[PDB]
């Protein structure tokens, strides 16, 4: 279980990542920074608009070397620590050796004055049951 | 080593490799201008070169990609024009050239880019408004806005309006250069990155844009009128510079400096626990010291006085107030860069994560 955790995690990468508004379609942040990367804090500067969002589209590029049977992601969002949404969202099947784009929607509220810097994303990299790795971004809304 | 003109010096965060210490220059050559935006920067030297660095997700260093960039890098596309003045918004660039051609690249969501369309590019494109009639003394963008001031004291901007902080009233964007005119000549022009300010030749401030924060500096009655450009009159005083950040704004007169909006992190400079202000307020801490420029970054600010030190204050993280290689802490008075103190700084500007600064040692 440890070594094949290791051996997803080294052929593991995300190539690049955007946010929408799911009404306009419009690109709301983009960014080409492996943020899947475990035991370094990434930083993230949105729009503080994104706020005022009903519903963000995201899309995730990523290649994998490695089979997966079920890919999937849990993310919490921390503000000073608390935590204030949980989320889950599941790719499913990875084809070996194969680049994917991997759409989702989130649903939505605190000023963005106090959110800023003080918002913790952690992603947790699920195969199925197997913990493949935990990552954190440092939220600013700007 | 460092030629006797001096070094450019970085500050936070300007995607550097390792190491990379954070001092270059040019070799026969001199940095002129120096700007910021959210994540990126530009430098504009005597030989009319440009240099790009930072973020390039949207584009923005106009190098014909949006792949990472860990160094600074001349644009070669604008190798054939003499390139004098650079302007970086959150995440687009404008420049002009001593021809009489201003090009843009980068995020272009709301029209900032001034192409007539609301396409990203990731190399400079002419704005065709612009001719060798217009003779660009200042340029200036923030979040998805962007201006050109002229010397005759013309001002043109674009972009976003969903704020009224191009000024152009009831207009939602534009996508193409307009004209923002009081009946006034306009001697500065600062875009923060959700209102902006200009400075007329007989010393008024004019501020518009997002009524919020308080960074507009006027009285309740007045914030319904924010779509149009209106007169700072509770400063009595002749303004000089105004400099415009992310929820805060900073004035120089030829009396003292004024802040006003938000100072969460310290950035109005004007003590610890004042953390926001509506009205204009003196940074009494500095009244005996003269000021010749000013200079505002998302949430930091930076002064250079009359005879070249430099002050910081706001928020400290990643080292982008300038201070100290271990201090990341958060500054409320304006505190002296003291690492500069055998300098003269020349030039300063001020992002969202970092700081450039031109400076010659003694």
């Amino acid at each position: 279980k440890d070594e094949r955790a290791r051996e997803i995690l080294r052929g593991f990468k995300l190539n690049w990542m955007n946010l929408r508004d799911a009404e306009t379609g419009k690109i709301l942040w983009q960014g080409t920074e492996d943020l899947s990367v475990p035991g370094v804090e990434h930083e993230a500067r949105v729009p503080k608009k994104i706020l005022k969002c009903k519903a963000v589209s995201r899309e995730l590029n990523f290649s994998s070397t490695e089979q997966m049977e079920k890919f999937r992601l849990e993310q919490k969002v921390y503000f000073k620590g608390q935590c204030l949404e949980e989320w889950f969202f599941e790719f499913g099947f990875v084809i070996p050796n194969s680049t994917n784009t991997w759409q989702s929607l989130i649903e939505a509220m605190m000023p963005a004055s106090v959110l800023t810097g003080n918002v913790i994303i952690e992603t947790k990299f699920f195969d199925d049951d197997l913990l493949v790795s935990t990552s954190r971004v440092r939220l600013f809304y700007v | 080593l460092m030629p006797d003109s001096g070094a450019v010096f970085t500050f936070g965060k300007s995607k550097f490799a390792e190491n990379n210490p954070g001092k270059f220059w040019f070799k026969n050559d001199v940095p002129v201008h120096l700007s910021c935006g959210d994540e990126h920067s530009a430098v504009v030297t005597g030989n009319n070169k440009l240099y790009m660095f930072g973020s390039n997700n949207w584009g923005q260093l106009g190098l014909g990609s949006k792949s990472a960039i860990s160094k600074p890098t001349c644009v070669k596309a604008l190798k054939p024009e003499k390139v004098k003045l650079a302007a970086c918004g959150r995440n687009h660039t404008l420049v002009s050239t001593e021809g009489g051609n201003v090009y843009a690249t980068g995020g272009n969501n709301e029209g900032q880019l001034g192409l007539g369309d609301t396409e990203e590019r990731n190399t400079f494109h002419v704005i065709s408004f612009f001719t060798s009639e217009h003779k660009i003394k200042q340029l200036s963008a923030g979040s998805n806005t962007s201006a050109a001031l002229t010397e005759d004291g013309r001002l043109f901007m674009w972009g976003d309006n969903s704020e009224g902080q191009i000024g152009l009233k009831n207009v939602s964007n534009v996508c193409v250069p307009q004209q923002v005119t009081i009946g006034k000549p306009v001697s500065w022009i600062s875009c923060g990155y959700y209102h902006s300010a200009f400075v007329t030749t007989d010393g008024e401030l004019y501020v518009f844009g997002e009524p919020e924060n308080g960074k507009l500096g006027l009285p309740n009655q007045l914030l319904g009128n924010h779509r149009t450009p209106q007169l700072v009159s509770e400063i009595p005083e002749k303004v000089i510079q105004v400099a415009c950040g992310g929820e805060h704004t900073v004035v120089l007169t030829e009396n003292a400096v004024y802040t006003f909006g938000l100072g969460q992190f310290g950035q109005l400079g004007l003590g610890t626990f004042l953390f926001e202000t509506s009205e204009p307020k003196v940074i009494e801490n500095i009244r005996d010291q003269t000021i010749s420029y000013i200079s505002c970054g998302e949430n930091h600010t930076a002064l250079i006085t009359d005879i070249g030190l430099m002050y910081t204050f706001g928020d400290g993280r990643h080292g982008k107030l300038g201070l100290g290689l271990e201090n990341f802490t958060n500054h409320f008075i304006p505190t002296l860069c003291s690492n500069f103190l055998r300098f003269i700084v020349k030039l300063v500007a001020c992002g969202g994560c970092h700081m450039v600064v031109f400076a010659a040692p003694h």
